[PDB]
């Protein structure tokens, strides 16, 4: 009925009657599509028709009849064919859906064309009928004052004139909503821009803006030059530092970025701006002189090691060979970090006495943690060990020059020369056991010092003793080299250390080189790909145990759903526990940014009947859950604990103490269960040596520093991410073979602690906000809004992560100034106009300075 | 939030259809698991049947079996 | 109204995950019939 | 099970517990469960593993994995059904009764929506062993239809 008949009346003569038809039918375009569906054919055969002038009108109707037919995309090209009829200021449910499809058709095409050209929203690559729409609607939110659509569909659909146009319009210089504006754009581009050159635009773009410094945040400049690396970025921020004059203007930059970038960019802001020009007060800041002796200071005031716990543990039992007197130095060293005080090795005689030429090298080792950060006396402590002192035996002298890697890491350019040496001398022959010893504690002293830096004598020095096939020494020649090859490393040591694995067939050497491949790659993802391909093709065990961190490593930081494929695959095909074991702790490294959807996908595997997988999530899930929040994650190491296998039990407990740091005094209600464990599995005598082992190095973590330093995990605060306690964490999977890799762990120990440091040199104030603050200050190991202030405030621990909540009052003369930041970790700031007679109390701090 | 809110159903979807699916799994991991279990079991040397006859302070009880003569043993911790 | 735009892309994260256990559980559960017949 | 011997393991000699898997002995049962912790003399810390080449690899999956059907293709597939014709009739028809026997006795057990015969671990009886019987009938189904099938005039 109704227009029915009018339908088949488009074949007859006198187009001019059937321009009143038409007009007709334009009512019932949306109440009855049937009749029309079999005349589809005759309105789509009119269009192309040059004799045909109603396609305006035609098109409006097969626009509502298509639609109702069930195809949306059908109907976007009917509606964009006449350009007339459709309305796109009318306001219906038909016209939205349009606009929402058109967009989203323009998404998928620019998707993949951003690669071969950044100018086609300029030109004619793209249908411009999709940017009809596209352009028009993205203008109109930006009259409508609305960023949410503007920029959202700008970052999905790979535009940088949309980005560009609408920041500049909505400048509101307030110097507030133009900082939030640009930290909304970096935030989601990571997460859903998978392309990395789209995202390095946007930082150089907004770069442009604020390089003026009108009063901007410091924060979003940090950003762009951690993530690009870029030497001109990074020098660029010092020459407006040059031109306006000022004290501490230039502070902000140099204590933040001295913990921000690698070690591969930071010689650009030391060695590269010294050619430019620099400040002779930031030559030591910026290489970190400072920085070293900042960390010693602060756990050095305040210590708690509470004995009283800690010789229970030690005095269950004189049995168990070196492991048990290993273990409990290992948790010791960790409470007495940067303090420079052995209690164990020096006020503790008797239990030395058992230990042998084995024992005494992991027990010379603690010390290196202990003196961690001394960038002068640290060879003193070692120096009776050292060569041209002999020692009490060779094995133990080796234990010196390893404890020097572990304090002078990264800043060891001078110990670096004194290592290398040895190295020469050793590297063409070895007769006598100890003397790889010598060779193996030299050459991960000098390892750790180039960590991060590519050095060619290090490589070409460390791969002579590959060629001799030690069976001590020759693990740390890969890790050494590993070290230095951080980044995007040499291309030409990829193929070369992958060729010796398959030749010499070893224990730990071709371990060894796995995890040096591993290390090279970390950083270049996809690209990575070809040596990744090798490792899951071949049958040896050894190399599918690296293969799995090697995947790690390259997709660290900005995860990947690939990457989850793969190792999700090679823990199910492959029957080898310890590769099982080695993929699932792999999840946890590409998983650390979405910390939420780890419980949930290692809690499925630990259901299984493997307890490798159920050791491997077990410290896979306190890795993302350690620094972070979530605390659900403890019920599912729960039946973990329960496990009565030995090592499953072992990987539990330290997984425990790292999502619990910090959560005890009325935070977290089952700190109340951890606390017992701690002598109850050593006191225990049903529990087994690696039982035993989880439980003391995890009361030693909780306490370490003097139960101040908590473990720090990709704080997005800086650049992007914490490389060095990345480094450590992927080494606890590694434990029993040689030595324990918990060592390297001090790398992720920083204490946190609030004081001022004036801008010049040094200050250590004395001050109380008076403000809110955690219960753990006066929190100490025994035998929300809380509305009222806490006079604890000047370093002494706590938690850094509610900072966010602290207020200010006036308290110091200097007084704050863009109030702060509220991370605890950086530990500097900014102080404002020193040399102030406000009569300052200074500590003595003259010895390392 | 257009596009987002008619996507939302796939989130509710997909979840609910895999995790009906995991309970199956669980099941057949906890049935291997206790297969495995059990195995270990079997292959036990086993143990011999006797009856307690006197006890001391020693904590060494005399067991008395039948196809063989009579042993003096010691007791477990756990009783 | 950040959380629409943020949560946008974890709803792909969400599905891709669900999708990658359901396609490892199918290889999974193949061992787990042959470690039962083989006892 | 091979022999190191300790020599003597009083007191600071070496550290066995380092190489691989060791701290055996788990409450009294180890090997055989007599040697318990002291093993033979001075724990000596028994550990094998096993090992495979390139050509060790390939050999083993051409030769035997589980049984060896290699060498020789469609006989495997008729002689089975061949040396069981006479018994495939039979088993279908014998195991067809012990089918339903089985649940004609325990799954009667549960029927109405309250308790009757008290049905504890019955119902879960018939399941159990008649799910793989129910399989084997959808398996053979196909076996004696397929090898008849594809081709063969």
């Amino acid at each position: 009925t109704t227009a029915a008949p009018l339908l088949a009346l488009l074949r007859e003569n006198q187009d001019s009657v059937k321009t009143y038809a038409l007009e007709s039918i334009n009512n019932v375009v949306d109440q009855l599509w049937s009749e029309i569906s079999n005349e589809l054919p005759d309105i789509e055969a009119l269009y192309d028709d040059d004799t045909f002038s109603d396609r305006e009108m035609a098109a409006l109707i097969a626009s509502k009849v298509y639609y109702n037919l069930g195809e949306y995309e059908s109907a976007v090209k009917y509606a964009l064919a006449a350009k007339d009829r459709f309305d796109i200021d009318e306001k219906s449910q038909f016209v939205e859906t349009i606009v929402s499809k058109s967009i989203e058709m323009y998404v998928q095409e620019a998707s993949k064309q951003y690669t071969k050209d950044e100018q086609f929203y300029t030109k004619d690559i793209i249908d411009p009928k999709l940017t009809s729409i596209f352009e028009r609607m993205i203008e109109k939110c930006l009259k409508a004052s609305e960023l949410k659509l503007a920029l959202g569909i700008a970052l999905e659909g790979y535009r940088l004139d949309i980005i560009e146009s609408a920041l500049k319009s909505k400048l509101d210089q307030s110097t507030s909503e133009n900082v939030k504006i640009i930290n909304y754009l970096l935030t989601l581009a990571i997460t859903t821009v998978t392309n990395s050159k789209f995202r390095s635009s946007i930082l150089r773009k907004s770069f442009d803006f604020l390089m003026n410094m009108p009063n901007c945040d410091y924060l979003t400049l940090n950003k762009v030059v951690v993530n690009l690396n870029d030497a001109g970025l990074a020098l660029q921020l010092f020459k407006k530092l040059k031109e306006e004059n000022d004290e501490g203007l230039s502070a902000q930059i140099a204590f933040d970025l001295v913990s921000s970038a690698s070690q591969q960019l930071l010689e650009i802001l030391v060695t590269e701006l010294t050619a430019q020009g620099y400040d002779p007060a930031l030559l030591n800041i910026l290489s970190g002189l400072p920085t070293c002796d900042y960390y010693n200071t602060f756990l050095l005031n305040n210590k708690n090691i509470d004995i009283g716990l800690l010789n229970k543990s030690k005095s269950s039992l004189d049995g168990k060979f070196s492991l048990f007197h290993t273990a409990v130095s290992v948790a010791n060293g960790f409470m007495h970090a940067g303090t420079t005080d052995n209690s164990f090795i020096k006020a503790n005689l008797p239990w030395l006495g058992k230990a042998q030429n084995w024992a005494k090298f992991t027990a010379t080792a603690s010390l290196g943690v202990i003196h961690k950060g001394n960038l002068l006396e640290g060879k003193k402590v070692m120096a009776p060990y050292l060569p041209g002192s002999r020692a009490s035996s060779r094995f133990i002298k080796g234990g010196s020059l390893y404890g020097l890697g572990l304090i002078y890491a990264g800043f060891g350019r001078d110990t670096t020369d004194y290592l290398k040496n040895i190295i020469v001398e050793n590297s063409g022959t070895s007769g006598d056991e100890d003397v790889d010893v010598l060779l193996h504690g030299a050459s991960l002293g000098i390892g750790l010092a180039a960590m991060g830096s590519a050095n060619i004598e290090v490589y070409e020095a460390l791969k002579e003793v590959l060629y001799n096939d030690s069976a001590t020494s020759g693990e740390a020649a890969a890790l050494g080299m590993g070290l230095c090859m951080l980044g995007t490393g040499k291309p030409e040591a990829i193929h070369d250390m992958f060729t010796y694995s398959q030749e010499t067939q070893h224990g730990n050497i071709t371990r060894g080189l796995a995890v040096g491949l591993a290390l090279i790659n970390y950083g270049r993802q996809e690209l990575a790909d070809d040596l990744i391909t090798k490792m899951l093709a071949s049958d040896e065990s050894l190399l599918r145990y690296g293969g799995a961190f090697t995947i790690a490593l390259a997709y660290a930081g900005t995860g990947n759903n690939s990457a989850v494929k793969r190792l999700l695959h090679v823990a199910v095909s492959d029957s080898n526990d310890d590769v099982r074991r080695a993929a699932v702790i792999a999840l946890g490294f590409v998983l650390l940014r979405d910390y939420t959807t780890v419980p949930r996908i290692v809690q499925l595997l630990s259901k299984s009947h493997n307890a490798h997988v159920r050791c491997g999530t077990a410290f896979a899930l306190g890795i993302a859950c350690a620094g972070k929040g979530l605390q659900s994650a403890i019920d599912v190491l729960d039946p973990l604990t329960k496990d009565p296998v030995d090592f499953v039990r072992q990987a539990a407990m330290i997984a425990l103490s790292m999502i619990l740091i910090q959560q005890t005094e009325k935070l977290n209600p089952q700190v109340a269960d951890i606390n017992k464990n701690f002598l109850s599995v050593i006191t225990n005598k049903h529990q087994e040596g690696l039982a035993k082992f989880g439980a003391c190095v995890a009361q030693g973590i909780m306490n370490a520093g003097g139960r101040n330093v908590t473990i720090q995990l990709e704080n997005a605060d800086t650049g992007t991410l914490d490389t060095k306690s990345v480094v450590g964490l992927v080494m606890f999977s590694q434990f029993w073979y040689w030595f324990p890799l918990a060592h390297f762990l001090s790398l992720s120990f920083t204490p946190t602690t609030v004081i001022g440091i004036r801008g010049s040199d040094q200050a250590i104030p004395k001050f109380q906000m008076n403000c809110y603050a955690k219960e753990d200050a006066f929190s100490y190991p025994r035998m929300k809004y809380s509305s009222k202030p806490y006079k604890v405030d000047n370093m002494t621990r706590i938690l850094p992560q509610q900072s966010r909540y602290i207020s200010f009052i006036k308290d110091d003369r200097f007084v704050p100034v863009r109030k702060f930041k509220g991370n605890n970790g950086v530990v500097v700031l900014r102080d404002r106009e020193p040399k102030e007679p406000v009569a300052l109390i200074e500590t003595v701090r003259q010895m390392k300075d | 939030e257009q596009k987002i809110q008619e996507t939302e159903l796939k989130i509710r979807s997909k979840t609910e259809n895999v995790r009906r699916l995991e309970a199956q799994r669980n099941a057949l991991n906890d049935k291997v698991r206790f297969i495995k279990d059990e195995l270990r079991l079997l292959q036990e040397p086993g143990s011999y049947v006797g009856e307690v006859i006197k006890i001391v302070s020693d904590k060494k009880v005399l067991v008395k079996v039948q196809p063989e003569g009579k042993y003096i043993v010691d007791v477990a911790k756990d009783i | 109204y950040f959380k629409l735009k943020k949560l946008e892309k974890e709803y792909e994260l969400l599905t891709l995950q669900e999708d990658y256990i359901k396609d490892e559980q199918r290889h999974l559960k193949r061992e787990l019939k042959r470690a039962q017949e083989e006892v | 099970d091979a022999f190191r011997l300790i020599d003597t393991g009083a007191l600071i000699n070496n550290l066995e517990p380092r190489q691989t898997t060791s701290n055996t002995g788990l409450l009294n049962k180890a090997n055989i469960q007599a040697l318990i912790h002291g093993l033979n003399r001075h724990y000596y810390s028994l550990n094998i593993d096993y090992h495979k080449t390139a050509k060790e690899t390939k050999m083993l999956m051409n030769l035997h994995k589980e049984q060896w059907q290699s060498g020789l293709k469609m006989y495997d597939y008729e002689e089975k059904e061949e040396s069981n014709l006479a018994a495939t009739k039979s088993m279908v028809k014998i195991a067809e009764q012990y089918s339903k026997r089985i649940e004609e006795e325990k799954e009667l057990t549960e029927e109405e929506l309250k308790t009757r015969y008290v049905g504890r671990q019955d119902p879960k009886k018939h399941l159990s062993e008649t799910a793989d019987e129910t399989l084997e009938n959808n398996i053979v189904s196909v076996l004696t239809a397929g090898v008849n099938s594809v081709a063969i005039k």
